[PDB]
């Protein structure tokens, strides 16, 4: 108990200095300006699937596109006899991935279901990827303090 | 990298299972240290956390950090204030003697006296944030405004319809003449934007006449070509000039209205096609190009969603549907191609939403068509009749700009109403504003009054703030900040500050 | 860029019908605001283009060099390739002494006889040789330019 | 540079910049920590360790004319001797670095 409490108290002995991190520094930098989180998924819409008839695609299937990006689906749906349905995708990593507009390849295979293919009508939502971890926060603070350093003419 | 446990319960051992006593002691010590050594720090950090600081002690500490006076702030509506308790009914008007006021803050009425006293902690949090912004600012106003948006509107786009909050225009004026106008006209066919420059419409025939008029082409030669004829149905514009075409089974056919070529040199192509209710709920279109580079699209007539559209070249831009009343819609298509080899445009019916223009038919499906047009742009415009030749019309021209007036090429019909947008008389009219009331024969009108801005605000070393009512910002703070002693606004030596 | 720097109580309009010619009369129509703002105005000017005329007299010595080499060395010095010399920036006078210094630092072991200069308004006909001088004081709101063919050299 | 090793708790003394130095490194919770002493008298206690920023923060400590210490990356007691280093700077070099900091 004594060692734990004493170490914990020593952990945050000085915090006002901009060297610290992990939330306290997040607030300190948001005092001027700063965003956090920024870790989403490249969620999509309007998938393209041609398959057999009256079959169901199981959720959380695997999809791969040519530079070997891993993409999972979201919702399970049935296929009409025409052979066209719309799907919903998601990425494996919480990163702002870039999808190449090319016909995809399949990793996890359901029966009689092929042609994971792009459509130009699909919604594209670009996700953040933990864009600001700890150090670019100090870089932004440094840049802003450089900005406020200048007077009227020198800034111009 | 190696883990650190720091857990009290590690003292207990497998020798100790059916021991209520020693385990009780160790566990109770565990909750004691959890309460007074960890949860305490969590709460303290959450309170010193400024965006949602709730402790008045923390706010006072922050004020001491910044050095500001704090007498003008309501410290607490809390229980510790005078005359606040569970009963608290003694020595007061409890309805026995005289009806007392009911809409008031909890506690005594004497607290928060004066018109400069603020009683909602939220705007105190804002005032300290603004004070720090002032202490860090150098004088540039744009970043002050971006701060302002972040702190009040929480980084959310504004709406001038309530005349919202901004620093000011300064000695610099807002605007003089009018630039970048637009024509938003409300009629039967909904919103349409217009262009001052004359517009070209290369459609040869506004409506088909027969199979000879719009020829049909069949690669497969597996069946009869699709037929075309003109039937009678209630057109949206007020006539009966709709067209029929049905797709018999075992045919893969498409009819194309012959159009001149080339249409343009690698620029935008805006195909248009009226949406008419038919037997099938889907309509297929195609804008062909050099073989192979065709780009096409399919519209959901019933629901109003685009489904099928593809890459063969770098052609398309976008495709979107606009609703019309009584079972009709508006369909557009946009395309930017690096090449310029436009050849023809094909339109034919399809069974399902995902069906392609060149897919085969399983049965007989029927659909209506009317009013085709093509133009070189990125936004749809009004419809105009064509026959045999392109029809080019300039609808409006700005006769006097500084006056604020416009003369139209023709007298507008009765019931035609129009909007506009741009910058004029120093104002902003991003939301469309009515200006014209067409009774049938007039062609001269004058624009209305935008939301208005005090454009010049002339004077060196002069600055004041302008507020909107939508935010419901208290007037107590408005009275408060006019003072200089507290020093809670950005300023530069040689000027003067006014809240309004 | 200009709109980024402002003081809050100082206008930017300037001109006395003789200083640097402004781009536009009432305003240069700046953007309204990147985020939550309306139209603003600000004024800036541009310098007056000039043309400089220089006479140089040189003796070959013991090695022969084409005149175009010296001409190109001078003119691309005028833009300031070399560290330590900014060039003919706004409000920078021109003197034959500095031109000779640039020539000398560019190539040593050569002899220079005479170097006189002149500068008049742009677009005017070429002036007489009696219009030259050693140094030409040039105004605060003026910009001087040089041309390869404008310079005339004499290999006596 | 400073010769080190991979041990969770260590302390070394060295003579550089015409002054006597003694640094103690020890792991605490998750982040590295350091204690610095000069000429037998304490200087500062419980300095958190981070990549690129100097160890000595307050102005009166780092130098009238002395030097300072900087870690290239975030430290890890298992990585010393392989890919993670500590470097010392004299007055002039540290001043140049500080000018480049802004």
């Amino acid at each position: 108990a004594r060692s734990s409490v004493m170490r914990n108290e020593a952990r945050i002995a000085n915090t006002i200095n901009p060297n610290v991190s992990f939330g306290t520094f997040l607030d300190a930098i948001c005092a001027l300006m700063g965003i956090e989180r920024g870790s989403d998924l490249s969620t999509f819409g309007y998938g393209v699937q041609v398959t057999g008839r009256s079959q169901t695609r199981i959720s959380t299937g695997s999809r791969v596109q040519t530079p070997a990006g891993a993409i999972f689906t979201v919702m399970s749906d049935v296929t009409i006899p025409a052979g066209g349905v719309a799907t919903i995708d998601i990425k494996s990593q919480e990163y702002g991935n870039i999808p190449l507009p090319v016909g995809n390849l399949i990793i996890i295979d359901g029966t009689i279901g092929w042609s994971g293919a792009k459509v130009i009508a699909s919604t594209r939502v670009d996700p953040g990827s933990r864009q600001m971890s700890d150090a670019e926060l100090k870089n932004a603070r440094v840049n802003r303090l450089a900005i406020q350093g200048r007077n009227s003419t020198m800034a111009i | 990298l190696p883990a650190y446990n720091s857990d009290i319960q590690q003292a207990l051992k497998w020798l100790h299972n059916q021991a209520p006593g020693i385990t009780g002691l160790i566990q109770r010590k565990a909750q004691w240290y959890d309460r007074f050594s960890r949860q305490f720090w969590a709460n303290w950090e959450r309170d010193v956390f400024h965006l949602k600081t709730a402790n008045p002690f923390g706010l006072m500490v922050w004020c001491i950090i910044l050095g500001t006076p704090s007498k003008g702030f309501g410290l607490y509506p809390k229980n510790s204030s005078w005359a606040f308790g569970r009963l608290r009914q003694n020595f007061i008007y409890s309805g026995t003697q005289v009806p007392p006021p009911a809409d008031a803050s909890p506690g005594g009425n004497f607290y928060g006296g004066g018109n400069a006293e603020i009683l909602n902690l939220d705007e105190i949090r804002k005032v300290l944030q603004l004070r720090y912004v002032a202490l860090i600012s150098n004088g540039s106003i744009a970043y002050i405004n971006r701060m302002l948006r972040y702190i009040f509107n929480d980084d959310e786009p504004w709406d001038e319809a309530t005349g919202l909050y901004f620093y000011l225009m300064d000695s610099t004026g807002e605007n003089g003449p009018v630039e970048n106008l637009a024509v938003y006209r409300k009629d039967w066919e909904g919103m349409v934007l217009l262009s001052s420059s004359p517009r070209t419409n290369h459609v040869l025939t506004s409506t088909p006449a027969s199979d000879a008029d719009w020829p049909g082409v069949d690669p497969a030669a597996s069946g009869i070509p699709v037929t075309v004829e003109t039937a009678s149905a209630t057109a949206p514009d007020g006539s009966a000039t709709v067209c029929k075409l049905t797709k018999p089974a075992g045919s893969t056919a498409y009819v194309s209205a012959p159009i001149d070529g080339p249409l343009g040199s690698g620029s935008t192509v805006t195909f248009s096609f009226f949406a008419k209710a038919g037997s099938t709920r889907f309509i297929a279109i195609q804008s062909a190009a050099d073989f192979p580079s065709r780009a096409d699209a399919v519209f959901d007539l019933d629901s109003g969603n685009v489904i099928s559209d593809q890459m063969l070249d770098s052609s398309v831009v976008s495709a979107r549907m606009i609703r019309l009343e009584n079972g009709w819609w508006r369909c557009v298509l946009t395309t930017k191609t690096v090449s310029s080899s436009f050849r023809a445009a094909y339109v034919a019916p399809a069974e399902t939403n995902f069906s392609w223009i060149d897919s085969n038919s399983s049965a007989a499906i029927d659909v209506l068509i009317w009013g085709a047009q093509i133009e070189l742009g990125d936004t749809p415009t009004g419809y105009l009749k064509t026959t045999g030749a392109p029809v080019t019309i300039t609808d409006y021209v700005l006769q006097n700009a500084q006056t604020g007036t416009v003369k139209f090429t023709q007298p507008l019909p009765t019931g035609v109403e129009a909007y506009w947008t741009g910058d004029w008389k120093g104002g902003t009219a991003a939301e469309p504003a009515r200006f014209a009331v067409g009774n049938g024969t007039q062609d001269t009108f004058t624009l209305s009054d935008p939301a208005y801005i005090g454009l010049p605000t002339s004077g060196a070393f002069k600055l004041e703030y302008r507020v909107g009512p939508a935010l419901n910002l208290s007037p107590q703070l408005i009275n408060l900040m006019n003072d200089r002693a507290v020093g809670i606004m950005p300023t530069c030596a040689g000027c003067d500050v006014k809240v309004i | 860029a200009l709109w980024a720097a402002h003081n809050g109580g100082t206008p930017w309009d300037y001109g006395a019908t003789n200083n640097g010619v402004p781009v536009d009369g009432p305003n240069g129509v700046p953007v309204r605001d990147p985020a939550s703002g309306r139209k603003y105005v600000v004024k800036w000017t541009t310098p007056i283009m000039y043309d400089g005329y220089v006479n140089v007299t040189v003796q070959q010595g013991s090695s022969s060099v084409a005149p175009e080499a010296i001409q190109n060395a001078v003119v691309n010095y005028a833009q300031g390739k070399v560290e330590g010399e900014e060039g003919l920036v706004v409000g920078a006078s021109l003197s034959a002494f500095e031109v000779a210094g640039a020539i000398a630092r560019e190539i040593p072991g050569i002899y220079i006889k005479l170097c006189q200069v002149a500068c008049v308004a742009a677009g005017s006909p070429a002036p007489a040789p009696g219009d030259f001088t050693s140094e030409y004081v040039m105004s605060a709101f003026g910009q001087a330019t040089i041309s390869v063919g404008n310079v005339r050299v004499t290999f006596v | 540079k400073i010769p080190l090793t991979a041990v969770p708790n260590q302390a070394i003394s060295f003579n550089a910049g015409s002054s006597y130095w003694k640094i103690r490194l020890y792991q605490n919770m998750d982040m590295m920590n350091a204690d610095i002493s000069r000429d037998g008298v304490i200087v500062c206690h419980g300095v958190r360790c981070f990549g690129g920023i100097p160890l000595l923060q307050y102005s009166h400590q780092y130098r009238p004319d002395y030097g300072n210490f900087v870690f290239d990356r975030d430290a890890d007691w298992t990585l010393f001797g392989d890919g993670i280093n500590l470097f010392y700077l004299d007055g002039a070099e540290f001043a140049e670095y500080q000018a480049l900091a802004t």
